């Protein structure tokens, strides 16, 4: 199979293709740039791949949470590509995409993602890896103050691996958890890490057209104040 | 030739088909209004989320409804500016990556250029050279117009716009936001007459605009009289009355500036019927002629933006693969 990726959810931009066996990726921080770079990056890709926007099986797009402009260049860019190209679209989670990262940096297999959600809030997700090399935990997908992140900790065990911009904004997280924590070493999400996931999705028909792919800002407590009586 | 139209500067998404032999082919839009309307104002956030919702799917119905297929169509025209960051991104990171898989070109639209040349969709447009009077929620100018990006600004609102005006003073009479339109229909009902606001910067010489002025005026007549239904709508007429006489002793002076006969009107103010019948007037009095488009197409919508885009793509404006938006964009600084 063919797969290309596109992730902007984060300071980062990365695109990156599954072509039959190798990966052809870029990645790098865009703060201001996203825009500017983003479909560069998938001319690049395909043109020294060879292949064409039409040879592709599925477009992996990086679904959220994370910036809520960010996370909607994303899913516009992946949008307007899978509508011109009739491809099939599979959404991935930035927290577990960072997950993959760290397996892949260093053989973790349990991981705590937090990004810095602002607001004094992070984006949580406890994600596990089995002898298939599956994910587990995208129910635990959740933005969260740090106290009861705290408090979740506390009803975790054993060791984990840390990863995301949480834990740089806020290094005590896990204060008083009880487990044993390790650097990661993955800061954001790339998308090379997010072609295993849709691999694997696409072998199981995990994919949606174009019209429901949706972003998943978990945030959506975003209006200011209604008014009086509605 | 076919251009793909795609309008997301603010609360409405809006997709167009626009083909040069046989006129326009689709027409898909979808509203927010009501999202905002419990907050009164648009909330940028909401705005932008509800953009992502639609403009996929409107564009899909715009292809079916035409009957035509990705191959049909030559380019892909989307709002880049002026407008909210938020949504404007929406529809130009779907539209510049849409033109990139169909591999055709992109053709970023200024969305008060579609404004201007919405008249252009009608039977009978107006050639150059014209005034354009372009009265918006927030914009109100005058422009001197002589051909495809030679646009002299003439005058301008230094504070309000009109629609702006009309909106504030509808919230003060009770409507739901945007309540300009709702304002005008309660002034139909109206006795001429009963009360008289002020035309603002109409005494002496100039093109400039104020309309703040007017919405202070306005609440004082609603504080010092009744809140019955009729009173309500007494004011909505003179506070409309005066607008339009504004708009109309400025549209006069600039074509005695320019000495030019023709005059057009476009933006969301110029669905306004009193205006149009009084610019008409006007026009006939002077022996010269008013353009403008379809009510529904003065208001935010795709078809303008699909007609401006092969205006622009006829004239060279394509885009690189990068994609940018500019929020801020004067129509004075296109180039021609
Ligand atoms: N007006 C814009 N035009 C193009 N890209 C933008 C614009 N605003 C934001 N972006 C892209 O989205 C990213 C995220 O924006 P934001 O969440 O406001 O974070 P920050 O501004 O702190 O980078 C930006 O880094 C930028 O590349
Ligand atoms: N019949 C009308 N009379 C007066 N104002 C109107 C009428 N119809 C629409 N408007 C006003 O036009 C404005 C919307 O203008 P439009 O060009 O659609 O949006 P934008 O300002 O976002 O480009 C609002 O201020 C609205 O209240
Ligand atoms: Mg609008």
């Amino acid at each position: 199979m063919r797969i290309l990726a596109i992730d902007t959810a984060t300071e980062a931009c990365s695109v990156a293709l599954w072509n039959d066996g190798t990966v052809n990726a870029h990645f790098e921080l865009c703060p201001r740039e996203h825009t500017q770079r983003i479909l560069p990056m998938v001319q690049d890709i395909l043109t020294t791949s060879g292949t064409s926007l039409t040879d592709i099986n599925a477009l992996a797009y990086g679904r959220g949470p994370g910036s809520f402009t960010g996370v909607r260049i994303g899913i516009g860019i992946a949008q307007g590509l899978a509508l011109g190209a009739e491809l099939p679209m599979i959404g991935v989670s930035t927290l577990m995409t960072m997950a993959q990262g760290a397996w892949r940096k260093n053989g973790a297999t349990r991981v705590l993602a937090a990004i810095d959600a602002r607001m004094g809030e992070v984006y949580w997700a406890e994600y596990q890896r089995d002898e298939n090399g599956i994910w587990h935990g995208e129910e635990t997908e959740a933005v969260l103050k740090p106290e009861i992140v705290h408090e979740r900790m506390q009803q975790l065990s054993g060791e984990w691996v840390t990863v995301g911009t949480g834990w740089q904004a806020w290094p005590d997280l896990g204060k008083e958890s009880g487990l044993v924590l390790r650097d990661g070493e993955v800061l954001l999400p790339a998308a090379e890490d997010m072609l295993p996931i849709a691999c694997q999705m696409f072998a199981e028909g995990k994919t949606v057209a174009v019209e429901h792919a949706e972003p998943v800002y978990l945030r959506n407590n975003v209006a200011w104040k209604k008014l009086p009586g509605k | 030739m076919r251009v793909l139209g795609i309008e997301t500067s603010c609360d409405e998404t809006g997709i167009a088909i626009y083909d040069d032999e046989k006129g326009l082919l689709a027409n898909q839009l979808y509203s927010q209004v009501k999202l905002h309307a419990d907050y009164g104002g648009v909330v940028p956030e909401l705005a932008s989320r509800d953009h992502v919702r639609k403009t996929v799917p409107l564009i899909q119905a715009a292809l079916k409804e035409s009957g035509l297929t990705a191959k049909d169509i030559d380019a892909v025209a989307y709002t880049a500016g002026p407008g909210l960051v938020g949504a404007l991104l929406v529809g130009a990171t779907v539209g510049r990556s849409l033109a990139f898989a169909w591999d055709v070109p992109a053709i970023p639209v200024h969305h008060m250029e579609g404004h201007l040349l919405a008249p252009m969709l009608e039977d009978n447009p107006p050639e150059f050279p014209f005034v354009a009077l372009l009265v918006s929620g927030g914009h109100t100018q005058l422009i001197s117009v002589t051909g495809i990006g030679q646009y002299e600004l003439l005058g301008e609102s230094i504070d309000d716009a009109a629609g702006e005006a009309f909106d504030k003073t509808a919230k003060l009479l009770g409507l739901d936001y945007p309540g300009g339109p709702l304002l005008s229909k309660m002034a139909a009902q109206g006795t001429a007459g009963r009360f008289v606001f002020p035309r603002p910067m109409t005494d002496r010489p100039g093109l400039d605009f104020s309309f703040s002025g007017l919405k202070t005026f306005a609440a004082n007549t609603i504080r010092d009289n009744g809140t019955d239904d009729q009173t309500r709508a007494d004011i909505a007429r003179a506070f409309e009355d005066a607008v339009v006489d504004t708009l109309m002793i400025k549209c006069k002076r600039a074509l005695d500036q320019t000495g030019f006969k023709r005059l057009v009107m476009a933006g969301g103010v110029s669905a306004n019927r009193t205006l149009r019948a009084k610019l008409a007037e006007m026009m006939k009095k002077r022996r010269g002629e008013v353009f403008y488009a379809r009510p529904e197409f003065c208001t935010d919508n795709g078809a303008m933006i699909a007609y401006a885009g092969m205006v622009r793509f006829k004239a060279g404006a394509t885009a690189d693969l990068g994609v940018s938006v500019r929020p801020r964009w004067p129509l004075a600084e296109l180039p021609a």
